[PDB]
RNA sequence: GUUGAGCUUGACUCUAGUUUGACAUUGUGAAGAGACAUAGAGGGUGUAGAAUAAGUGGGAGCUUCGGCGCCAGUGAAAUAC
RNA sequence: CAAAAGUGAUGUUGACGCAAUGUGAUUUCUGCCCAGUGCUCGAAUGUCAAAGUGAAGAAAUUCAACCAAGCGCGGGUAAACG
RNA sequence: GAGUCUAACGUCUAUGCGAGUGUUUGGGUAAACCAUACGCGUAAUGAAAGUGAGCGUAGGUUGGGGCCUCGCAAGAGGUGC
RNA sequence: UUUGUAAAGUGCCUUCGAAGAGUCGAGUUGUUUGGGAAUGCAGCUCUAAGUGGGUGGAAAUUCAUCUAAAGCUAAAUAUUGG
RNA sequence: GUUUGACCUCAAACAGGUAGGAGUACCCGCUGAACUUAAGCAUAUCAAUAAGCGGAGGAAAAGAAACCAACCGGGAUUGCCUUAGUAACGGCGAGUGAAGCGGCAAAAGCUCAAAUUUGAAAUCUGGUACCUUCGGUGCCCGAGUUGUAAUUUGGAGAGGGCA
């Protein structure tokens, strides 16, 4: 809309302004770690979409992924066998990389809670997900219907059961044609 | 090779007595080919006797070879005929027959009398190369005029080209769009990559310079 | 920073932050300035280049040069929003209604732009 | 077949040893820069062997708190070093055996040890006993320099090294011969490899693919290429010229 | 036994490995050497024949400074434009 | 040489050596071979992945199909096999 | 303690009731009685240019007749579903 | 009590509104037996519009139908340590 | 030199409350196999589960449209009876195998924006200063009303105020 210096850049990174702007803080990134913190967010416009109604207790933490695919180990002695499984970056698996990120920053601060995330480009080391965290305690927000539930006890770990948007896609969520058999949980259908 | 000038090259080189340098007969427009990419071997060598709608037009002077009542309507016409006789009467020197592949043009032969031309009068028409049409004793050689217009030869042989006549200053330019490109038509779909090995044409008048497309 | 396209000097730059109490009307925020602009309601705009993220200031120089009203960089925020005389350390301002400077303000815009 | 003795050689129990018993093998330690007459520079202390060489080599002190308690500062063994000679660095440093100092202030054909050769590794060639290394590339070798390193081969050099001038102390290795092989077992404990050795023909082809026949003898090949796996790969590793 | 394990060859199926090439992550000036498009531009022989002969077909160049397959002739093949 | 990768042994040894393989102190000696196969070496020269022909009117639209290496060939060599 | 309380198909015993009959969840007068969704042996066949067959009902051969198109109603081709 | 605060119904006057991009999916793979193969679904890497985009197992084309990429929610039901 | 301040990055000690563990079954998620069958046979298949680990609760766990029918018509999730071995896939070999429609049970619906760019009287919040004991006082981060509107573009459909 009105922000096309926020919107008309994350739509569209090819431009003049991002791949330029990214480079230089995805070498931010290079310096650091895990999880690291971002100030107000790189993109708040979706951010606010997502749910970024203010307050310290709201804060957002980029954090990186793996590399490979779905890595098991080597072939060690023989190479044959079944060859049911016989490369080292084999299968892929349901969720996006989006969990991967959510859960390393999810499991080290306990007590911030995952709400979604978006992409903030990467580098040739790894994806880079910027991932919304809310406070249980943080009040205004409790006030606000819109972030009630999710501070609330049933709304711990979002991601680990199927919730959140990533998790969706681990059990069968998309409005669709074939949305009938994998309606509710993967395992109520029992993958079909 | 394009379909853009193809009545423009026409047009305006028969037009003007500055780039074509007219002479004191009627010129006689024909169109050679330019046949790149083309290898003298199997495939790439064209040959047949087709002819062009509008017909490709030279007769000149014409020679009729026959006996009997091909004779009586030959000189009827007004062409003077050869018999079995007068056919060994070339061949049997040097100049007559190789002045055959010259000046007369245009040829008709009777019947009985076709298969017996290309065992005298054939090595001398190499190049030139002029040979007659088919024929028989019950045609009428009058109405036959128009078929040595017509039917023209078509022969790779040796180069690349194959020149067929297209038309005069009888005609107009816009009878000879609909002679050039029957021409090309000919050669060009049967053998694949078309129009990239097919260059650079030009209407020849008979003195009429480049104004290739 | 790259943020800044034109500049203006350090000396002036003072003398556009407190281009609240000598004019009549001033809002404050950057929202509030972006918001400014169609009708010229704002007049002045006091860019302030000291605002985090950078993403927030780099609407300034480019939304408000397009409608168009003539701004000029402030020198920083700390004395922004100190010299309106708010509660914080405002990020932008403009300003709104004139009093007595019209023809003063005139030099605070058209130095720099 | 079953895992082969060469492939046991990045991990095992064989490849443990004693580690900080070993009271420092022969590096160098900071040593001055300048020698505007000198700052970090002293005398040569004790001699004392430190194992993994298998040679002797020494103590030294400079500026700093060095005769016991501080365990660092080993000096390379010259002959002879021991109390009361004093040693000298610095970059144009004083030319004598027994000195530490650059490659680039040497001139051409000296023999150097305890010298260096990548960007800094403190100290590499010729360390232990007999050993020594010959600088012979400067001069028509105008900015990169040179070591001939001793069979034949290469190395490129920037600025690179400093080390000791001269040829080290010992030689007793070659120069005279050992006598029996449990007192040669005594590298092989102070080293971490497997020993002695079994033929490969005599070995199984099982255990070793050097082996097979009723009548023993080499089964797949004893030239084996450089690209290759592990028990594919043993033998002599690319025989380049035969005989 | 349409047996099991250890264990084998350049059979054949296939893989960790091994080896060569390409693309993204990942910026900026000179000098020297090619290709395409082509404004423009050319490298040749068998004897006789005025004379220095690859084609192709219409069919006809003897002069406002200046011919040799019109005619007429040589030849294996013979104008011009 | 191990490990999924980080990270190390080999190795604070260094060719006066490290290691795989062949081997055995002593003492006198060692004639001859390039067919066949491996390893290594070398450049005169040959092959392998990115067209375009066809459907709109009582018979008159559009777009997806060749270039490199080992090899061939040439050169070095028998404590690699013969 | 060594052919068996699952449970599918096909002859057959017994049988309320049959050219229409007989259900089930459940209601509920409670093992009763009422309801009747809906089933019941089920489509030929042409390498690529339709029809939907009465529980399911086709094949072989032939006559009469209705409809459309091209062309000179000369005549050719399906309609024989 | 009309609760000095929050919503709906009733009645009157006056005048005119929108959008969520790493997703849509893509060179290629894949969680799917990729087979012409929907969808569910995004490894390596990039990447789209709101009279415009999407579901209905090939495409041109036409008709009926829905409007994501943030989020929440009762029961019919499953089961036991006492 | 030297005088005066805001946001990114982003601490440690005193002092009210609050909590650890022992346990079974039920479900969701993740690294994630196999004995086996086609009498055998690497890719059908034991299977997304065991085993191990993680996550949520007293029910778990799902869900209110980027749906079906087919121009006649209807409108969430879930359980049961009709359905369906039909429609498809697999040496078409073991095997696996829906959807739609009618009936029965119990059937209510909602949180987010003209995006967002966000700031003050007051409401009002996370952290935190002085007072120094949850009571009184103060600042920044900030949420919408509000002080007060745009940006990038468009329509004739339809909304909002006031009582």
């Amino acid at each position: 809309g009105a922000y096309k210096y926020l919107e008309e850049l994350q739509r569209k990174k090819q431009s003049d302004v991002l791949r330029f702007l990214q480079r230089v803080r995805v070498w931010e990134y290079r310096q650091k770690n895990v999880i690291h913190r971002a100030a107000r967010p790189t993109r708040p416009d979706k951010a606010r979409r997502l749910g970024y109604k203010a307050k310290q207790g709201f804060v957002i933490y980029r954090v990186r992924v793996r590399r490979g695919n779905r890595k098991r180990p080597v072939p060690k002695g023989a190479t044959y066998g079944k060859p049911t499984n016989q490369g080292v970056n084999e299968l892929k698996y349901q969720r996006s990389l989006r969990a991967t990120a959510e859960e390393r920053v999810g499991r080290r601060a306990a007590n911030l809670r995952v709400l979604n995330s978006y992409w903030v480009n990467q580098d040739s080391t790894y994806k880079y997900f910027e991932v919304i965290l809310v406070d249980p305690q943080h009040k205004a927000i409790r006030r606000d219907a819109r972030y009630n539930w999710i501070c609330d006890p049933v709304h711990k770990h979002r991601e680990a059961r199927g919730l959140t948007a990533t998790g969706k896609k681990s059990r069968g969520i998309n409005k669709g044609h074939k949305f009938n058999n994998t309606k509710a949980g993967r395992r109520k259908t029992w993958k079909r | 090779i394009t379909s853009s000038q193809v009545r423009e090259h026409v047009k305006e080189l028969l037009k003007y007595s500055n780039e074509t340098k007219k002479r004191n007969f009627l010129e006689t427009v024909e169109l050679q080919v330019g046949l790149k990419n083309y290898d003298p071997q199997r495939d790439k060598r064209f040959s047949g006797s087709l002819k062009l709608p509008n017909c490709p037009r030279p007769n000149m002077s014409i020679c009729i070879f026959g006996d009997a009542f091909d004779v009586d309507r030959a000189k009827s016409c007004g062409v003077d005929a050869m018999s079995v006789d007068d056919l060994k009467k070339l061949n049997k020197n040097k100049k007559l027959i190789k002045k055959l592949s010259k000046k007369y043009n245009a040829f008709i032969a009777s019947e009985v009398l076709i298969k017996q031309v290309p065992r005298l009068l054939g090595p001398q028409l190499s190049k030139a190369g002029k040979f007659p049409t088919p024929v028989s004793h019950n045609d009428d050689l009058y109405g036959k005029v128009t078929d040595v217009r017509s039917t023209i030869k078509f022969q790779l042989k040796k180069v690349l080209c194959l020149a067929v006549a297209v038309g005069n200053v009888e005609m107009e330019e816009d009878v000879l769009v609909n002679q050039i490109l029957m021409s090309v038509n000919f050669f060009v779909s049967l053998l694949k990559k078309n129009w990239q090995n097919v260059g650079s044409l030009v209407v020849k008048s008979s003195m009429g310079p480049a104004f290739r497309l | 920073e790259r943020l800044t396209k034109e500049a203006a000097a350090v000396a002036e730059g003072k003398s556009k932050q407190d281009a609240s109490p000598k004019p009549y009307a001033v809002k404050y925020g950057l929202n509030h300035v972006v918001a400014l602009i169609e009708n010229k309601k704002a007049k002045l705009v006091l860019i302030a280049n000291d605002v985090d993220p950078i993403e927030l200031v780099v609407f300034l120089p480019a939304l408000c040069k397009k409608m168009g009203v003539p701004y000029a960089i402030v020198k920083g925020k700390a004395r922004l929003g100190t010299l309106v005389n708010q509660k914080t350390s405002a990020v932008a301002a403009l300003t709104e209604v004139r009093a007595e400077d019209e023809a003063a303000l005139a030099k605070l815009v058209s130095t720099i732009d | 077949g079953r895992v082969i003795r060469n492939q046991r050689k990045g991990a095992g129990s064989i490849f443990t040893s004693h580690t900080r018993l070993r009271q420092g093998a022969a590096k160098l330690r900071t040593l001055d820069y300048a020698e505007r007459h000198g700052y970090i520079r002293g005398i040569v202390k004790q001699i004392v062997h430190d194992s993994g060489r298998g040679a002797p080599l020494a103590k030294v002190v400079f500026r700093d708190p060095y005769k016991y308690r501080l365990r660092e500062e080993i000096f390379i063994a010259n002959e002879g070093v021991h109390t009361g000679q004093f040693i000298y660095a610095g970059k144009k440093a004083s030319l004598n055996v027994g000195n530490v100092l650059p490659l680039g202030s040497v001139p051409e054909g000296t023999i150097v040890s305890n010298v260096e050769e990548k960007p800094g590794d403190r100290g590499a060639l010729a360390r232990a006993s007999g050993n020594y290394v010959i600088i012979i590339g400067h001069n028509p070798d105008e900015n990169k320099t040179r070591v001939r390193l001793p069979s034949g081969a290469k190395k490129v050099i920037s600025s690179d090294a400093r080390g000791v001038i001269g040829v080290i102390a010992g030689g007793g290795r070659v120069d005279k011969p050992l006598l029996k092989a449990g007192r040669a077992f005594h590298k092989y404990r102070l080293k971490r490899n497997s020993w002695p050795k079994t033929r490969g023909v005599a070995m199984n082809p099982v255990d070793h693919p050097h082996g097979g026949g009723n009548h023993q003898h080499i089964g797949k090949a004893s030239t084996i290429s450089r690209g290759a796996v592990s028990g594919q790969k043993a033998g002599l590793i690319a025989a380049r010229r035969t005989g």
